[PDB]
RNA sequence: AAAGCAUUUGCCAAGGACGUUUUCAUUAAUCAAGAACGAAAGUUAGGGGAUCGAAGAUGAUCAGAUACCGUCGUAGUCUUAACCAUAAACUAUGCCGACUAGGGAUCGGGUGGUGUUUUUUUAAUGACCCACUCGGCACCUUACGAGAAAUCAAAGUCUUUGGGUUCU
């Protein structure tokens, strides 16, 4: 289980064709530089921590 | 500098992408995967996500032969076809950097004729 | 009647332009219509810039650029979103955004 | 504009004008006296000459036919008459 | 059911004594086995390296030579030039709107009977006080020019191999050459030789190459 | 002249514009009849081997699909040899001549500058800048004017109705 965590810098803004998944930056919290941008399925504010299954997808905005 | 150069040939069409190293000259390649072989769904052969994995099992087994750096030549169909690189060659080449391998002199190789032969769908085009 | 007075795009004087392919459907337009934009790319994206530095030989030579002239039909312009169309007194503004 | 003196234009405007295009046509060019390096004889040029001049003596060139004006060659005085 | 990566060696390929860095990497090659050897899958390879890689300055990062292996000893493999090529980055980056691109080439062999294709690349250029925006050439320029560029590109050949012909196509020597023989016809910014080809090769002549090597 | 014509190099004739204190002196304008030249596209007999689709072969999609989409393929913008000459052959605006409005660009030629730059020290040209001019492809703003309007520097100078001429 190679988990890592990142906690959201900035919420950029909602995706998808119903608007469900929130697109959000975040800062992976073992190394600060390293910042990649995913989406997210619930409610999330800012600064708070993420569970990263894997950290490579660097998703885009859904539609 | 005790590096030693292999050269990644990368090919990202629209329809799938392939990862391809052979050494400094383009004979012995090394290990050929290509992003069909990570997903079998027919169309997420050309996907970036099947495009990485291809380049997860290639500096494996880079690392196992030996080769430990890469100059790395990206192209696209090219001809008479798109000229615009797929959406697998961006995710590809930053595996490659992930994985451990060294990456120097990148350069886009596309094929690009000097006004050559006929194109595809005869003058009123693939019409939709 | 009448809607542009170009006709469409800038003939003016000749008769005759040899044509090219669109790019999304290689319909066969006239070279002077065949709207055209030119796309200049980092080979690496924004997002692997930073990744591809530590992993480079060769510190901080360069990145190259992909050069890239594309000619659209009118069609899949529209249809892409490069050319939307616009208002009778708006489209004869000729100035880039 | 809407009251002009048509038939005294100042020199100036007349001076701008196309040769043609002047109240009264006429050549806006003139006839060369030159003295080549050689002899010292009285030569007539045209200042928009289309042969190649030379001296009645030693017969060297005097100017070239270009387009507009003759050039006239290495240094030789020339008078306007 | 076979593993075909461990049964072959490696060779360290040898640049000649024209460029500094003389280590260009290394290659794979099967054993040698009965009537199947190892040289004679080795003696045609070509080897594209990048020329700022051989002279170590970055002042060559757009240009590339073509090496052709031509003879194997002592698990090292000795090359030759076989064309130089200037690469895709910079060729695209210097063809820009608004001016004229000026193109000549010459098919002329050397005093040694290597056969060539020299390419010549030229643009014109906005002059330092210029108001109008595009700084076309007329095209009786452009075909004076052309005369000129192929003058020079064939006087330079005659008087040289390819042991000096790629002695003088790393300092610029030939575009400053062309600059100052058309910079009275037009101002011509950007000059560079972007390719040369080799068309035809004579009998092998071993001294030849071997006088190349031998060093280092 | 139109259809049309784009990397070289040499031949062969042609051409507009400009310059001209050259020459002839009305030799001109438009034109029934009559002619030359014509995108492509199949009258018709070597060669070279398909990217396109008729059709055809086929695989999908669909209620059907004889279509669009996909793969392949014969006739079918390459010979050397004609079209009778048809196109949204378009600027859907005959040709010649004169006048009426303001501007900034640009292509070719020419004139001028106790201009810039290129180097020999500036010179000579070349490239550029400023001003003017002739001739072009065009454009911008207005509307005295026109129009049914859209719009138009000609589609204006038209009930204040006549510059010449051909076609419909
Ligand atoms: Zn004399």
């Amino acid at each position: 289980t190679p988990v890592t965590l990142a906690k959201v810098i900035k919420v950029l803004g909602r995706t998808g064709s119903r608007g469900g998944v929130t697109q959000v930056r975040v800062e992976f919290l073992e190394d600060t530089s390293r910042t990649i941008v995913r989406n997210v399925k619930g409610p999330v504010r800012e600064n708070d921590i993420l569970v990263l299954m894997e950290s490579e997808r660097e998703a885009r905005r859904l539609r | 500098n005790s590096q030693v150069f292999g050269v990644a040939r990368i090919y990202a069409s629209f329809n799938d992408t392939f990862v391809h190293v052979t050494d400094l000259s383009g004979k012995e390649t090394i290990a050929r995967v290509t992003g069909g072989m990570k997903v079998k769904a027919d169309r997420d052969e050309s996907s970036p996500y099947a495009a990485m994995l291809a380049a997860q099992d290639v500096a494996a087994k880079c690392k196992e032969v030996g080769i430990t750096a890469v100059h790395v030549k990206i192209r696209a169909t090219g001809g008479t076809r798109t000229k615009t690189p797929g959406p697998g060659g961006q995710a590809a080449l930053r595996a490659l950097a992930r994985s451990g391998l060294r990456i120097g002199r990148i350069e886009d190789v596309t094929p690009v004729p000097s006004d050559s032969t006929r194109k595809k769908g005869g003058r009123r085009g693939r019409r939709l | 009647p009448k809607k542009r007075a170009s006709n469409g795009r800038n003939k003016k004087g000749r008769g005759h332009v040899k044509p090219v392919r669109c790019v999304n459907c290689s319909k066969s337009i006239p070279k002077d219509k065949a709207i055209k934009r030119m796309a200049i790319r980092n080979i690496v994206e924004a997002a692997a810039v930073r990744d591809l530095s530590e992993a480079s030989v060769y510190p901080e030579y360069a990145l190259p650029k992909t050069y890239n002239k594309l000619h659209y039909c009118v069609s899949c312009a529209i249809h892409a979103r490069i050319v939307r169309v616009r208002s009778r007194e708006d489209r004869k503004n000729r100035a880039p955004p | 504009v809407l009251v002009q003196d048509l038939l005294h234009p100042t020199a100036a405007s007349e001076a701008r004008k196309h040769k043609l295009k002047t109240l009264v046509q006429g050549p806006r060019s003139y006839f060369l006296d030159v003295k080549c390096p050689g002899c010292l004889n009285i030569t007539t040029v045209f200042s928009h000459a289309q042969t190649a001049v030379t001296c009645e003596s030693c017969s060297t060139i005097l100017c070239t036919p270009t387009g507009g004006k003759a050039k006239l060659s290495e240094g030789t005085s020339f008078r306007r008459k | 059911v076979v593993d075909p990566f461990t049964r072959k060696e490696w060779f360290d390929i040898k640049a000649p004594s024209t460029f500094e860095n003389r280590n260009v990497g290394k290659t794979l090659v099967n054993k040698s086995t009965g009537l199947k050897s190892a040289s004679d899958a080795l003696k045609g390879r070509v080897v594209e390296v990048c020329l700022a890689d051989l002279q170590g300055s970055e002042d060559h990062s757009f240009r590339k030579i073509k090496l052709r292996v031509d003879e194997v000893q002592g698990k090292n493999l000795l090359t030759n030039f076989h064309g130089m090529d200037f690469t895709t980055d910079k060729l695209r980056s210097m063809v820009r709107k608004w001016q004229t691109l000026i193109e000549a080439n010459v098919t002329v062999k050397t005093s040694d009977d290597y056969v060539l294709r020299i390419f010549a690349i030229a643009f014109t250029r906005k002059q330092a006080n210029q108001v109008k925006r595009h700084s076309y050439a007329q095209s009786s320029h452009i075909r004076a020019i052309r005369k000129v560029i192929s003058e020079i590109l064939t006087k330079e050949v005659q008087g040289s191999t390819l042991a000096q012909l790629t002695s003088k196509l790393i300092p610029e020597v030939i575009n400053k050459e062309i600059e100052n023989a058309t910079k009275d016809i037009f101002p011509l910014q950007n000059i560079h030789v972007r390719k040369v080809k080799l068309l035809k090769q004579p009998k092998f002549d071993v001294g030849a190459l071997m006088a190349l090597h031998g060093e280092g």
